[PDB]
C-alpha cells in the first residue's frame, strides 16, 4: 500500500525499508536500543551513536525493542510540539495502540485529563487495568465518530486544549471540533495530508493551532533538535515514566507469520521478531550475530576498484548505473570513442555527483600493453574487484561476403582483450573477484551472418571454462537479447540485470539467458 | 527512480494567441516551441502555456504477465 | 537591500521569496493578506516552517486550506491578540514582559505619528480611510 518511494530519504532502487527501531548489543557488547530511519529489520545495522540508548539493568532486550519509536514520537508530539502543561486536557486517539500508550504514560505522568478512543472492549479493560489513574469516563469509541459528543459532554463544552490524531479523514474533522480556545491539534497520520483533503480555516478564529509532526526528518537533518527528543526520552527512562509495552515475540524464522498477525489487527501493544536470543551476561565480550541461512546477493566493497570493458555503450552504463547501486564508488570505463554523447555525459555527471571516482580509459584492452595500463590506472584508484568485457564490434554478411579482415575486427576486442585481461588479471590482480565476459546466443544456439561474432563468443566462452578450472573467478553469460538499450523476443533491461544478478551468485562456468517468441 | 504519474496541478494558465507568436518554424518545415523547467519556482513554461506547482505521486509500476 | 521588497499588490512575491531563498522558502511568514495572496504566502513555507495568520478574512469566511502542505513539517498558527486583552491574563505578563524588554533595550522604536486635532477627529478617519499613510 506504501510506495517505498515515499519513505524521505535516499534509498537505492533494490533494497528493504522495513523495521525503524531495534535492541541488541554493540559492538562493545553494551545493551543498546536504538532508531533508524529504515533496514533496521535485520541481522545487523549500522546506525550513528546519536540515536542510541543504554538499556536499564532491570529492562529486557525483548522489552526494549519497543520503546525507542512510540515514546520518542509520543514526546515529540506532546512536549517538543504541543509544549503539554501539568493541568491540561488531551485527546488521545487510539489508545490501545503503541503510541497511544505512550502518550498516554507521558500525559499522566504530567497530572493531565486524558480522553482515549478505544475500538473494542478487550482494549478498553486492558488500558483501565494498565492505568489505574485513568476513569472510565476517560474512554470513548474511535471507529465511530461518537466521541465527539462525548469529549463535547464531559469536558462541558469547552473542548480539548490537545489533540494528538491519526485517524481517517472524517475521524479527524470530528477531532477538530473537539478543540477548545488555545486549542492544539497534533497531526501524526498521514492519509489525509497525502491527500490534501481540504481544512476550513474558520477553526483559526480562535487561537487554535495545527501541527504536521513527522519525525523522519530528525534521521535527515535537524540533528541539534533532535539530541532535544534524545535527552526527553532518557529522561523518562531514569525517571520512571517510559515502560516498555507488552511485547509479542515471533521467532525470526517465523518473521512471516509476525507480519501476518499484525497485519490481522487485533495485536496490543508492539510485535517483536527475536532475531537472536539474549545472553545471561550483561556485556559480552563479543556480540557477533550467529551465521544465518539467506539468499545470496551481490555487493562490492567501496575500496575495490572495477573495470567495464566498453561501459559507454548501450549495456555498459546499464551495468556501471547497477554496480553502483551496489556501491562500487570506483568505477573504470573503457571505449575507444570517448564521451561523444550526450546521455553518456549526463550519467558520468550523475554518477560522479554522488561521489563515484568514474574513469574514462580510452586505453584498448587488445594490445597487451593496453590491457596492463588499463589494470594499472584502475589500481590506482584501489585494488581491482572485477573486470567486465562488454565490449563488441560486429560485421555482419554472409560466409562469401566476409574477409579475414572481418574477422579480425571482430575478434580483437573480445577474443584477443579477454585473453590480454585474463593474462594480466592473473599476473597482478590478487584481489579480483569477478571476471565476467558477455557471450551472446547466437553463439552456441547458431545464427545466420554472424560465423565472426559466434567465432568471438565461442572464444571468450572457452577462455572463461578454463578460468574456472584453475580455481579463478570466471563467468560467461549469453543473452538472446537486450530490448532497452533468432526467434527470441527482447529483453527488458530490469530482467536482464537480475538475471544478471542470479548468473553472479551461481557456480557454472557458462550460463545463457533469452525469452522465447 | 520509478514511474511517477501527475496528480495534481495547482494552476494551469493557457493562451492560443501568445502561443501562435511563440512557435517558431526549424529548418525543416516542422513548427517547434521552446520549453523551460524551473524546479525552484516549481513553473514549466513552453510556448503558450504555463503549468504551475505539478505534483506526481508514485505508481505501483507493476506490470502483470511479465516477461519469463 | 534590495533584494528583500516584493510587490505586496500581486501574487509575485512567492517567485521573489522563491528565488532569492535558493527555492527553500522561508521559515515565519507573519501574513495579513487575504484570498489568493494567503494561498502564496504558504507556498513559501519551508519544512518546519510556521504560519502566522493574523488577517481574519480568510479565516471568517471559512474558505478551505489544502493539508497537503503538513507534510512538510509545518505548523499554521491562529494568531489574535484580542484574547489576551479580555482572557488569558497569565499569558499576557509574558508579551507583556517582552515589551518591557524591548522598550528598555531599545529594539522597540515608535513608529511615524500624523497627528490630528480631536475636532477633527473625522478628518483622521477618512485620512486612514484613503490608506495613504505610512505608520
Ligand atoms: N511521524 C510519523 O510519520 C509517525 C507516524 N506514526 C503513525 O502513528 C499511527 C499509530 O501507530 P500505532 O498506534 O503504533 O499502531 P498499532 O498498529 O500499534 O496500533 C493501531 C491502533 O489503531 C488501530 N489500527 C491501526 N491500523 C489498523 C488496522 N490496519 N486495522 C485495524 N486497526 C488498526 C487499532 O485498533 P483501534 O484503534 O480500533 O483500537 C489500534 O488501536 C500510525 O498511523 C502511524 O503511521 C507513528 C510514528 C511515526
Ligand atoms: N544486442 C546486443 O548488443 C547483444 C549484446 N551482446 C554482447 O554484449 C556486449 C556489449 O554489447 P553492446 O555494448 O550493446 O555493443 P557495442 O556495439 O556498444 O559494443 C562496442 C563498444 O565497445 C567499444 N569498443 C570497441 N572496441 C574496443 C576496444 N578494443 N576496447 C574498448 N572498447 C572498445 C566501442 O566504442 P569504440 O567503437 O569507440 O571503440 C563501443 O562503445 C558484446 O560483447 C556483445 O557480444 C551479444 C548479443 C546481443
Amino acid at each position: 500500500k506504501l510506495s517505498p518511494d515515499a519513505i524521505p530519504g535516499k534509498w537505492t532502487s533494490q533494497d528493504s525499508l522495513l523495521g525503524m527501531e531495534f535492541s541488541g548489543r554493540d559492538a562493545s557488547g553494551k545493551r543498546v536500543m536504538g532508531l533508524v530511519p529504515a533496514k533496521g529489520l535485520a541481522t545487523s545495522v549500522l546506525l550513528s551513536p546519536d540515536f542510541l540508548w543504554d538499556v536499564p539493568s532491570n529492562w529486557t532486550l525483548e522489552e526494549a525493542a519497543s520503546v525507542p519509536v512510540v515514546y520518542s514520537t509520543a514526546y515529540y508530539a506532546l512536549v517538543v510540539r504541543g509544549r503539554v502543561r501539568p493541568g491540561e486536557t488531551l485527546l488521545i486517539h487510539s489508545g490501545s495502540g503503541g503510541v497511544g500508550q505512550a502518550a498516554i504514560a507521558i500525559a499522566l505522568s504530567l497530572g493531565c485529563r486524558v480522553f482515549t478512543t478505544v475500538g473494542s472492549a478487550e482494549k478498553r479493560a486492558y488500558l483501565q487495568a494498565r492505568f489505574p489513574q485513568l476513569d472510565s469516563t476517560s474512554f470513548a469509541n474511535s471507529r465511530d465518530t461518537s466521541f465527539e459528543q462525548h469529549v463535547l459532554w464531559h469536558t462541558g463544552g469547552k473542548g480539548v486544549d490537545l489533540v494528538l490524531n491519526s485517524l481517517a479523514e472524517e475521524k479527524l474533522q470530528a477531532s477538530v471540533r473537539c478543540l477548545a480556545t488555545h486549542g492544539r491539534f497534533l497531526e501524526i497520520g498521514k492519509f489525509d495530508l497525502s491527500q490534501n483533503h481540504p481544512l476550513g480555516m474558520a477553526i483559526f478564529l480562535k487561537n487554535v493551532t495545527f501541527h504536521g509532526v513527522l519525525l523522519d526528518a530528525f534521521f535527515n537533518e535537524s540533528s541539534a533538535d533532535w539530541r532535544e527528543v534524545w535527552a526527553l526520552v532518557q529522561a523518562g527512562i531514569r525517571d520512571g515514566v517510559v515502560r516498555p509495552l507488552k511485547c509479542t515475540v515471533f521467532h525470526g524464522a517465523q518473521v512471516e507469520d509476525a507480519f501476518r498477525y499484525m497485519a490481522q489487527g487485533k495485536h496490543i501493544g508492539k510485535v517483536v521478531v527475536q532475531v537472536l536470543a539474549e545472553e545471561p551476561e550483561a556485556v559480552l565480550k563479543g556480540a557477533k550475530p550467529k551465521l544465518m541461512s539467506a539468499i545470496s546477493k551481490t555487493f562490492c566493497p567501496a575500496h575495490k576498484s572495477y573495470i567495464i570493458a566498453g561501459g559507454l555503450g548501450g549495456f555498459g552504463l546499464e551495468l556501471a548505473q547497477w554496480l553502483i547501486q551496489r556501491g562500487v564508488q570506483k568505477l573504470v570505463l573503457t571505449s575507444r570513442s570517448g564521451i561523444r554523447t550526450g546521455y553518456q555525459a549526463k550519467q558520468v555527471r550523475r554518477w560522479r555527483r554522488q561521489g563515484v571516482q568514474v574513469q574514462v580509459s580510452t586505453s584498448n584492452i587488445s594490445s597487451l600493453e593496453g590491457a596492463r595500463g588499463l589494470i594499472a590506472e584502475a589500481a590506482q584508484l584501489g585494488p581491482v574487484g572485477g573486470v567486465f568485457n562488454l565490449a563488441v564490434v560486429l560485421r555482419d554478411g554472409l560466409l562469401e561476403n566476409q574477409t579475414p579482415e572481418f574477422f579480425q575486427d571482430v575478434c580483437k576486442p573480445k577474443y584477443s582483450g579477454t585473453l590480454n585481461l585474463d593474462r594480466v588479471t592473473r599476473e597482478a590482480c590478487p584481489e579480483l573477484d569477478y571476471f565476467v565476459v558477455f557471450s551472446s546466443v547466437s553463439c552456441g544456439r547458431g545464427n545466420a551472418g554472424q560465423s565472426n561474432y559466434g567465432f568471438a563468443n565461442s572464444a571468450m566462452e572457452r577462455i572463461c571454462e578454463k578460468r574456472r578450472h584453475e580455481g579463478l573467478p570466471g563467468l560467461a553469460v549469453q543473452w538472446g537479447a537486450i530490448g532497452d538499450v533468432s526467434g527470441t523476443l527482447p529483453q527488458r533491461m530490469a530482467s536482464c540485470l537480475e538475471v544478471l544478478d542470479l548468473f553472479l551468485n551461481q557456480p557454472h562456468m557458462v550460463l545463457s539467458s533469452f525469452v522465447l517468441a | 527512480h520509478g514511474l511517477y504519474l501527475p496528480t495534481r496541478v495547482t494552476a494551469i494558465h493557457i493562451d492560443p494567441a501568445t502561443h501562435r507568436q511563440k512557435l517558431y518554424t526549424l529548418q525543416d518545415k516542422a513548427q517547434v516551441a521552446d520549453v523551460v523547467v524551473s524546479r525552484w519556482l516549481r513553473v514549466t513554461v513552453a510556448g503558450g502555456v504555463h503549468i504551475s506547482g505539478l505534483h506526481t505521486e508514485s505508481a505501483p509500476r507493476r506490470q502483470q504477465e511479465q516477461q519469463v
